[PDB]
């Protein structure tokens, strides 16, 4: 059990993204008490603050993250990797602080072909937003109205891959899986079991 | 099925010789015998139909013979862009066998080889792993003696080659040799040597580096 | 003008099936009849099958009869190779080829570049990508291709409009059972200051395209 501070705060403080020199001090996190940004700065690498090139295969340091207390925002990811793999052992997102305000989870542009948030049990607050992510299927099926917390949460799921060209590739979740829906087309990717 | 039998297995023949290449059918197919060029990583073409005659476009060079069981497939004066593997194939009926294929390698003078050497990446190094690459550019004959020593020690079984196909215009070859190192083992030696030893040189070539320099 | 190509190739898991396309144009293939034919790694040429795709009439080598068969799409201009339970010993480039009119034989005048099935219980698994720096007259440089599975990729150098002195080696399988090449090419030595090189990596069995600068170490 480790509780580290968000990107804005602390060893984070004016940081705009996670990156190459930061990651280190998320080793062993369990518990972000902030915010995560993932930016595309962070992969590019910055000259102006003397950041390298974040290897992507650091991002393997988030997976011992459960709990975020704020949001989290996700506008970049290696497009070699179909899913959110980083985080799947993060189990709830608070939402105590949101982006604009308004967003606890926003899952932007990325390559994924599935979210992968396999442990994700509750968004206590905060809207969610997964919104041009242009090989994404299975977002709709998960019952985001249980994963919700406080009454007038939204989930928007905008142009991502359309769901005939999602059913017509079999990206739909897999027979095992209850009404509940998926993260993924695998049985561990079912939300339960029938 | 109909065996077509193919002779030589492999040729090596100089720019404008002639060659000869045959094949014989364990039954008699009258003249319903095909002849294709495949040149490495292309699909063939074909060269002769009906055992004599010439495909639209293919060089005057390539000729057919033979009717029954034996048909030879004749270049009257090779190219350095004849470099292939050639088929015959029993046209009529199904299941239209090919033959096995006759490699056709051409010889030529002595060349020796460029040689280059390329440190690890600092970018692989990163990953816990340093390939050193050697390249030997543009030489024949095929045959080199590659080494790579490590602060003087002769290293054995951590490295592999790869040669390219020969040359279509000037038929020499080209070769690298990749040794293969822990990231921990790269950074305790400091000379890193790639010796080589060949026809035309008049005795072996080093190119080498210190690790960091 | 006649053209054939074929696409779909990749890595399936022992016992699993593949469909490959061949996509003609320049002429129809109602009308003609159609062949595909195999290649193992450094093997000869085996014949597989044909198709009049006017009438749907098949043939089939014994070797894969039961397991392979032949459809078209006229009205895509298209051609097909179904292959069900396939083993190890079915890797191979597949071509699809026209049969020529020259003559009553089968004589196969069009061939298109093959489309290579890998047949292994392993993972598909895309290249990692190093620079070759240059400068250690003329200049050296690369592309070293690591860690990938299967076969094949290709390398270009600047898209294209850099053909002169390259040299993409064949891969060589590594003691991990993964795939690496290195691509060269050697440049006036003057031109490392005013001109880019980029090497362009294709991974088609992963659909995995990776760019890569090549500059002077500093
Ligand atoms: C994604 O690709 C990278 C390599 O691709 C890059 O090569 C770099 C050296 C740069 O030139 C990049 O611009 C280029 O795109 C792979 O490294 C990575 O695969 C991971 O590699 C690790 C080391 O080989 C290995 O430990 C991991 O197991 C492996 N990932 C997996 C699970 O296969 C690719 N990431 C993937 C496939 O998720
Ligand atoms: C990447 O993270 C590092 C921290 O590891 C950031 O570096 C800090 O930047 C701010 C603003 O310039 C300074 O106040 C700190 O002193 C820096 N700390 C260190 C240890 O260097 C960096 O800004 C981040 N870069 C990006 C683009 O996110
Ligand atoms: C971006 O994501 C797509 C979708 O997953 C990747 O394309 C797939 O690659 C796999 C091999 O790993 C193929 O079997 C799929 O057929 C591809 N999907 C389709 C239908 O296009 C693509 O490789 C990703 N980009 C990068 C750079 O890795």
């Amino acid at each position: 059990r480790k509780v580290c501070n968000g990107i804005g705060i602390g060893e984070f403080k004016d940081s705009l993204s996670i990156n190459a020199t930061n990651i280190k001090h998320f080793k062993n996190c369990t518990s972000i008490s902030g915010d995560l940004h993932i930016l595309p700065v962070a992969f590019r690498g910055d000259s102006f603050t003397h950041t390298p090139p974040l290897d992507p295969q650091e991002l393997d340091i988030l997976k011992t993250v459960k709990e975020i207390t704020g949001f989290l925002l996700i506008q970049a990811w290696p497009e070699n990797r179909t899913d959110l793999h980083a985080f799947e052992n993060l189990e709830i997102i608070r939402g105590r602080t949101k982006q604009h305000g308004q967003f606890s989870l926003a899952v932007v542009s990325l390559n994924i072909t599935s979210l992968g948030l396999r442990s994700l049990k509750e968004i206590s607050d905060g809207d969610v937003i997964i919104s041009g992510n242009k090989n994404l299927c299975y977002a709709n099926t998960i019952n985001w109205k249980k994963l919700f917390g406080t009454s007038g949460q939204k989930t928007k799921i905008i142009s991502n891959r359309g769901e005939n060209s999602c059913k017509a590739t079999g990206q739909v979740c897999h027979a095992l899986c209850s009404p509940e829906g998926c993260w993924g087309p695998e049985p561990r990717d079912c939300v339960s079991c029938r | 099925d109909i065996q077509m039998t193919q002779s030589p297995s492999s040729l090596s023949a100089s720019v404008g010789d002639r060659v000869t290449i045959t094949c014989r059918a364990s039954q008699d197919l009258a003249t319903d015998v095909a002849w294709y060029q495949q040149k490495p990583g292309k699909a063939p073409k074909l060269l002769i139909y009906s055992a004599s005659f010439l495909y639209s476009g293919v060089p005057s060079r390539f000729s057919g013979s033979g009717s029954g069981t034996d048909f030879t497939l004749t270049i009257s004066s090779l190219q350095p862009e004849d470099f292939a593997t050639y088929y015959c194939q029993q046209s009529e009926p199904e299941p239209y066998t090919f033959g096995q294929g006759t490699k056709v390698e051409i010889k030529r003078t002595v060349a020796a080889p460029s040689v280059f050497i390329f440190p690890p990446s600092d970018e692989q190094l990163k990953s816990g792993t340093a390939s050193v690459v050697c390249l030997l550019n543009n030489f024949y004959p095929r045959e080199a003696k590659v080494q790579w020593k490590v602060d003087n020690a002769l290293q054995s079984g951590n490295s592999q080659e790869s040669v390219t196909e020969q040359d279509s215009k000037d038929s020499t070859y080209s070769l690298s040799s990749t040794l293969t190192l822990s990231k921990a083992d790269y950074e305790k030696h400091k000379v890193y040597a790639c010796e080589v030893t060949h026809q035309g040189l008049s005795s072996p070539v080093t190119k080498s580096f210190n690790r960091g320099e | 003008e006649v053209q054939l190509v074929e696409s779909g190739g990749g890595l399936v898991q022992p016992g699993g099936s593949l469909r490959l396309s061949c996509a003609a144009s320049g002429f129809t293939l109602s009308g003609d009849w159609i062949h595909w034919v195999r290649q193992a790694p450094g093997k000869g040429l085996e014949w597989l099958g044909e198709i009049s795709a006017a009438g749907g009439y098949t043939d089939y080598a014994d070797s894969v009869k039961g397991r392979f068969t032949i459809s078209a799409d006229t009205s895509k201009n298209t051609a097909y190779l179904q292959m069900n339970s396939l083993r190890a010993e079915d890797t191979a480039v597949y071509y699809c080829a026209r049969e020529s009119r020259v003559s009553f034989e089968a004589a196969m005048d069009y061939w298109g570049q093959g489309t290579l099935v890998t047949v292994s219980s392993a993972s598909t698994k895309g290249p990692s990508v190093f620079p070759l720096a240059p400068s250690s007259g003329t200049a050296a440089l690369g592309c070293l291709v690591k860690d990938y599975f299967p076969e094949p990729v290709t390398v270009s150098w600047n898209s294209g409009a850099l053909t002169s002195g390259v040299h993409t080696f064949p891969a060589v399988l590594q003691s991990s059972g993964l795939y690496s090449l290195s691509s060269v090419v050697t440049v006036p030595s003057s031109s490392l200051g005013t001109q880019t090189y980029i090497c362009n990596v294709n991974h088609k069995p992963s659909n995995t395209k990776v760019d890569k600068k090549v500059e002077p170490k500093s």
